[PDB]
């Protein structure tokens, strides 16, 4: 299993021991090892209701798996180039003496540029996702806008699985010209802005959640109209 | 730079000593917890718990194959000693043995590669101007095996060492680097 993430973004490495029933996870070890290197380091380990993110992942790794439905999935945030390698979930279920070994390979791509240049009239995609090996993991996506220094904000678009008719399109400066290019069921929250105007020039800020955990992305959209001389 | 998985070579029917001594650090305040895992034939998809230490109570409760055959050497395991003994070693006990110590936030790990050789014993000596074959077939054993047949047969002298005397027209000593064996046969023309 492969995953590709850009530096800065987040990734959810699934770990779901699929039995024929609900079983409480007794333990998970997440180890990290660089390709072709036998050295390895603990990322996060969990036992008897105790979660211990460790090492240089101490601030970045969370256990987002449901400990009741056989799930020890990991969420890694603010990914760096030094995170490139194999990650191995070692997991054991309660009232059960079998330990499961599931690996996942992580490739890290260079950072996405913060600056985006588009011409008036253009449709422009704005990328935002959590790469994952498991579906339906994103809970909430929130796009805000603003030429934002000492200035207020607007809601571009928002979605919230938790809620019913979760889709919300600005209806402000983004009247019926903004929508999801992908689907959240695949943990993607990318949107497109259809008719770029000068008035749209500012900071768009994506905010993607798996529960309470936030991953923020910010894109600076420049807009140009060629004066004809 | 890292350190490999200690390699332990033992004979059958006896007891393997796997050292796993630890020193706690002041941070390390969580519940102490030890868990030994066996990895049969080293398959990298699954390990099994053999012995576990938790709630300051031991558990030998699993891996029915090892029922009654594995124990923490130490008396006071918390004192910083997690070593174990594996008793009455058999060929099924071959695998990879791992020592996992956890006391939040501290954690340690040791890999042990266990190998179980068998002293050669249980060799059959049997015969099949004919096209004879004399045979010294062992089981169980392990290679590289050596054979030496005796009594002073001249056209057999070359076969003295091979386990088959393909005869055409008193002993058999069997040896490896962990044990020996003696067997006797009779022939008639
Ligand atoms: C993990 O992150 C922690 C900080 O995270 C904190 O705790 C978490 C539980 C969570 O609540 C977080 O949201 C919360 O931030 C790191 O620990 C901090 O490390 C920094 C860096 O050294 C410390 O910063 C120092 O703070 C001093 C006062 O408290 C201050 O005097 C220092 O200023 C000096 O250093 C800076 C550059 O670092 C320099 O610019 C200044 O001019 C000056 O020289 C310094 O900033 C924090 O105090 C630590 N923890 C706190 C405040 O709780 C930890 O390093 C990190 N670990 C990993 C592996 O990422
Ligand atoms: C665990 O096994 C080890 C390994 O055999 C035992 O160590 C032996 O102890 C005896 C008695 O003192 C010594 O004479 C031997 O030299 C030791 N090792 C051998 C023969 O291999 C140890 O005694 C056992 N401990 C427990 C608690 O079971
Ligand atoms: C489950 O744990 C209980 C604790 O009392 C134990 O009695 C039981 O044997 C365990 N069963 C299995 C199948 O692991």
């Amino acid at each position: 299993p492969q995953l590709r993430v850009h530096v800065g973004e987040s990734v959810l490495m699934g770990c779901v021991v699929q039995r024929t029933e609900e079983k409480h996870v007794d333990r998970v070890d997440w180890l990290f090892s660089k390709d072709k290197d036998d050295a390895s380091e603990y990322v996060l380990f969990y036992y008897s209701n105790l979660s211990v993110p460790t090492g240089r992942f101490q601030n970045r790794s969370h256990l987002v798996g449901d400990t009741f439905h056989n799930d020890g999935s990991l969420l890694l945030q603010d990914v760096q180039k030094a995170d490139e390698g194999i990650y191995t979930c070692e997991i054991r279920l309660k009232n059960e003496s079998m330990v499961m070994k599931k690996p996942v390979e992580l490739w890290v791509l260079p950072e996405e540029p913060r600056d985006l240049r588009v011409r008036v009239g253009d449709t422009t995609q704005m990328r935002c996702s959590i790469q994952s090996t498991e579906e339906k993991r994103v809970t909430k996506v929130n796009w805000m806008f603003s030429s934002g220094s000492h200035t207020e904000e607007e809601t571009v678009l928002s979605y919230d699985s938790n809620m019913r008719s979760g889709k919300f399109q600005s209806l402000g400066r983004f009247r019926n010209r903004v929508d999801l290019t992908g689907d959240i069921s695949r943990n993607d929250g990318s949107i497109k802005l259809q008719t770029v105007k000068e008035s749209d020039q500012g900071i768009y800020t994506c905010s993607i959640y798996v529960g309470k955990l936030e991953s923020r992305k910010t894109i600076v959209l420049h807009v140009v109209q060629d004066e004809f001389q | 730079i890292t350190t490999p998985e200690q390699r332990i070579e033992k004979a059958k029917g006896e007891t393997a000593y796997l050292p796993c001594k630890f020193t706690l650090s002041p941070e390390d305040q969580g519940p102490l917890d030890i868990e030994w895992l066996i990895s049969p034939s080293d398959n990298q998809i699954v390990d099994q718990v053999i012995i576990l230490y938790s709630g300051d109570k031991i558990y030998d409760n699993y891996y029915p194959d090892l029922k009654g055959r594995v124990h923490f050497t130490s008396n006071d395991v918390k004192s910083g000693d997690a070593s174990i003994n594996v008793t009455n070693l058999q060929l099924s006990d071959i695998g990879t043995y791992q020592c996992k110590v956890k006391k939040a936030p501290g954690v340690a790990n040791k890999k042990f590669l266990l190998t179980v050789l068998v002293k050669p014993s249980g060799t059959r000596c049997f015969v099949d101007g004919n096209d004879f074959k004399l045979k010294c077939e062992p089981k169980e054993g392990s290679l590289p095996l050596q054979f030496e047949w005796q009594k002073m047969p001249t056209p057999w002298l070359a076969e003295m060492t091979s386990p088959v005397i393909s005869v055409k027209n008193y002993s058999c000593t069997v040896q490896n680097r962990v044990g020996s064996d003696q067997c006797m046969l009779r022939l008639d023309v």
